[PDB]
């Protein structure tokens, strides 16, 4: 898909 | 051609090497701390499944897990990855003077040329959801390099699904789809696409956590063991459940997430994505059914999530819900290559 | 074999239409307000530059703009969509029984075929930055279906660039860049790369909104006349500019918006993406400086921006800027096609150093 | 002996000192944006009064300010600093190649040498409630080296002053000394300390950010011209006020908050602290009174809030006040060097 | 003129008892309920050890620890104290109405004048890693005044040393010191202090709790007996340290506790500030390694811990550690006076890699 | 790009 | 004072 | 120290 991995926040 | 571009076709690949191609996504995975310090744990407390050992990375991106290898003693360690991140990986190598240890070779795993076979694979195939970006069969065709007692880190895959109850967000996506039910949008009648356009937003799987009290039932797990699995085995994997309810209220759908094991000669570590540990990159993921079931406490529920493979690197699930005191039955397809990110 | 083929790699295409087949896009497109009720209005209120013409929709998605211009007396409209939002569009136009005044093509408009000339071409080509998408280059090859004297609708497109301080975006780059700075994350000195992340971070365009304090000189406007203008026109955009400073401080880049302009026969409606309007689903769209320019009020920053048309419905981007008192130039290469979407819903705040009244006065 | 040695003891000016020579804290001042990006704007927009001139940095710390004076085209910038922040500003002139016009001098601007007379004067002499640290007598100070037709960056400072009403924050202090009430603690009877803990409790200013809701009367304003000042002016300051209270309730004190203007030759430009603009390291300041006042919306609050300067290089803070339409006087005694850091 | 200005720079001498004039300071330690409930229970459960003897208090702060003596049944005791928190304790002398039985005397132990020798001394000397303030010299100095066979209470001090594994903590000094890495900070170069900054931010003792799983081997136990030691024996204190390890990883640094003993004629207390009890204000302190010492389960690590007294009440520390079956060494300096309080409230969150059994199994 | 069209809040 | 300026979160 | 004794929550 468009983004495999999501933005995890830090 | 190979096994990988047959069963990828070239949009899907170039959108998908594309995006790990890019360091920022790179610092946002490694800054996953749960994830990457759980693999480098698993890693060193195994040190002797490593030590002198020639070691597989699947994937290696930035090579981090192919430095664990190394500080574990390593004695030589090949680093595959196809995107372009693999340039920087090499950087990495230079700059930390292993160069006589990781060997970065670029490319797809199912196409480049390993120049031995290796005692032991490691990698991070996971997608949400666990079999999103089928890297998982990647992984498994990789055992053609590894030896008869070779080792595969992770071991094993545990995807747990549970029903659910949450009204506030079948409603937030009911509502969405509503948009189209308007008979006179400037004027305009929309009512027509309602069909088409709840069908869409509940073909999406909803990525971001959950708290534990809204599951209605103890969890069914499906294990996929890489050390026994083999590729064609993940083309088309059929979980049947029967979930006995704990309580009465609307059933809105299936959670989904995943532990991986990793069964070193020392101690087995697991990475968990449970709704109960720590959050991680990788989220949970909540199929939604269109018209939610009714149960109560003590009824069961039954049916078969069934995922097959498709050639944009993802599934096409289906999930079928039964409650058999009543008969209430849901049928549902889902494109897990199509989630929506609900976290904020 | 055709126009549209030979400038779009597949790939690219693939995915650009899957993302236009989806009815949560169309949503999105819709419920902008300002973008729909412009277009509506601009429609319905040059009602006789509908009224019993013949209409091309190019890129009609769900046929909402067709609708318009059938609510405005067109006879017969030629609503063409390449996404499988194609097919929904004939669909709402089966229920809302305009089969007789709407025909759907699916297809892209440079391989279908037309069975008469049109009066009047309507769409909505816009991408951020307006040139991303490449589809004003659609736009303008549907002119081969207009009538000699027909009308575009929109007719004209003003992108709008002004040079803007804001250190706090200019910094955050290195501050995420610097995560790679550290001899031991997890035992391994990342260090190495932090250059690379630098550059890659510097590479995208800032796609959000900001207060129109952080600019410094009033903004200069290219224009291109839908009218007139040729699709290898864009293949190289090259936008000449002169800005006089009205603010001193550190320039950290340049920031654009676009108007476009219905020029009907009865009247003129604007619409208008700038940061002094109300916010559409375009926002507006900053490029950085890799090194920021110091500036007084009085100098000139001149340069050039110049576009050029890439493989993947893109833009690559190269920002030449020097202020002239001093030498001091800034170089900076971005790829459109990967913008970093920053808005945050916060309503942006105002530059410091702003006040020049006590904010305790008038409190 | 030297004019900041005399109104300083050691003690003070070592722990004083001390705390700035972290660059920690030097990085929490210049992270505060609006406080660095104010200053800057100040400077540049009003470049001409920096143009070729000559600069006096008083307390420049890491030398920010006086790179924002080179920048706006100053000839020569004395940069003075009395912590061993001195040499770090040093190594920051090299690295930016200012050597030949950033003049780091360290030591006590009461005490080094200039070699010449300057053209305007920057600096960042405020304390939180503007008068702790008693740098601005630092400031005033400095204007011997101050041509006559010089200028101050600062010009002026605006000290702001209203009443309050906040009971949770009054009980909070409250219960806290209430402890010292208990006459059984482990077996031991604390309640003839009860009026000393009260007494301590509340001689603490308050130290954190409040809505502008809890204001009962227009803010009374208190000017301190740093062009026309003398040192010491500010040794003791003596503030009259007369609140016309806009809302009945209790009043539980004075909220205190300052702005500063650079008043250059092309613009002015305001750097405010009020609970209104956006938040800034310095925060705002609240008195409580050890018994809050009872006031009708119409009613007069008149008193007198005094500074008294001490050598701790901060200030005794008086505060007498009293609704005149009933004469319910508070008396109160506060230590602007021993606040309570209440934000979270 | 006396051994405490000898050894103490007044203007640390002002601070500090400036410090503990506060009776909210008090308050703080009064409310610590097992500082307070276990001096409670070591002295009235050791009755016999009071019961019609002559006590010591030395820094008694409010009394607290006079007035459990008293209700052991002490005869007379003389409290000592520097901080203007003498006056306080007077006051809850005269409320108490124990005017007869303790005596305050405000001033340092090393410069008061007792009027007889004492069968016991009690006292809360222990600091922060228990030797910070220097306060034990103090303790160990008023046995001048205590009779022999007379006891101390406490009467041991056991600190203990253990290497542990805490990524996080390490990456974020980094993270801080990053800050200065930057080309344009509002226009300026301010990566030449970067440096400085980590060595900065290193040099810092960390003050907070945290998960038992982060360290990697058993505690190794350095033994003050306060009855046998001197003075001159905690001006350098040398901790050799051999650690066997159990886990595999890289070693941050060493964390520190302390234990102390109230050895009774009845009974021995034990006041423990371990990381598996209760959370006192002494919390625990960890002392970072500049660079990281990858260790295997089975390796050892060995080194020295040496703390060096100064005249600012506290020690300067220096950390020399290596694994001896690499060679991989590594040093730091800290300054135990200058702590950074990391504590959050929060409860400490587990190491990762810790599971070793399905998290989901037993959920 | 990924998403052309930038989703705009309701 | 102990700590003339205040610690501001970033 | 500024601070000898750390401030412990209630
Ligand atoms: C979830 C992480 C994926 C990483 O592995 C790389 N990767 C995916 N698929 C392949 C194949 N077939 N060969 C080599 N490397 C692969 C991704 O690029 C990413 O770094
Ligand atoms: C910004 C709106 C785009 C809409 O127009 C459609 N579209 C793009 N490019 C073409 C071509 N070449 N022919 C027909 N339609 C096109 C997009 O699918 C979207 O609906
Ligand atoms: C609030 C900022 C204070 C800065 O100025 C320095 N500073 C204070 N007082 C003096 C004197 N008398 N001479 C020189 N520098 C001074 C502080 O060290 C801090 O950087
Ligand atoms: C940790 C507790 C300290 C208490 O003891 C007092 N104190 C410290 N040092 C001395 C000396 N040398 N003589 C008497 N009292 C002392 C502190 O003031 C505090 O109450």
């Amino acid at each position: 898909g468009k983004a495999p991995r999501k933005q995890l926040a830090t | 051609r190979s096994v990988f571009s047959e069963r990828t076709e070239e949009s899907s690949a170039v959108q998908y090497f594309q995006f790990y191609g890019y360091l920022s996504q790179q610092q946002n995975m490694m800054q996953d701390y749960v994830r990457t310090g759980t693999y480098q744990r698993a890693i060193l407390q195994n040190h002797t499944d490593f030590k002198d050992k020639i070691v597989l990375d699947v994937g290696c991106g930035s090579g981090i897990l192919s430095f664990f290898a190394a500080q574990a003693g390593a004695r030589k360690i090949y680093a595959v990855e196809a995107s372009t991140m693999a340039q920087h990986a090499e950087v990495l190598v230079k700059s930390n003077n292993l160069t006589d240890r990781i060997v970065v070779i670029p490319g797809k795993v199912e196409e480049v040329s390993l120049p031995e076979q290796v005692d032991i694979i490691i990698s991070e195939p996971m997608g949400y959801m666990l079999f999103n970006e089928r890297m998982l069969e990647s992984y498994l065709h990789a055992k053609k390099y590894l030896k008869p007692s070779g080792n595969m880190f992770p071991t094993i895959g545990d995807v747990h699904l549970a029903p659910f109850t949450d009204e506030q967000l079948y409603m937030e996506q009911f509502t969405k789809a509503n948009f189209w039910y308007q008979p006179s949008f400037h004027g305009v009648d929309l009512s027509a696409l309602r069909g088409a356009a709840v069908d869409e937003y509940f073909r999406q799987p909803v990525v971001d956590t959950f708290d534990i009290r809204i599951l209605m039932a103890k969890s069914v797990k499906y294990t996929v063991n890489f050390l026994e699995a083999k590729e064609g085995d993940l083309h088309r994997i059929e979980i049947p459940f029967k979930f006995h309810m704990l309580h009465s209220g609307l059933v809105h759908g299936l959670a989904f997430w995943f532990d991986v094991a990793f069964i070193g000669s020392i101690m087995t570590v697991w990475l968990s994505t449970a709704p109960t540990e720590p959050l991680t990159h990788w989220y949970q993921v909540r199929c939604l059914f269109q018209s939610p079931l009714f149960a109560k406490a003590g009824d069961t529920l039954s049916g078969t999530c069934l995922l097959i493979a498709n050639k944009r690197q993802s599934y096409d699930i289906s999930i079928v819900a039964q409650v058999d005191q009543t008969g209430s039955k849901s049928s549902n397809l889902l494109d897990l290559k199509n989630p929506f990110f609900r976290y904020t």
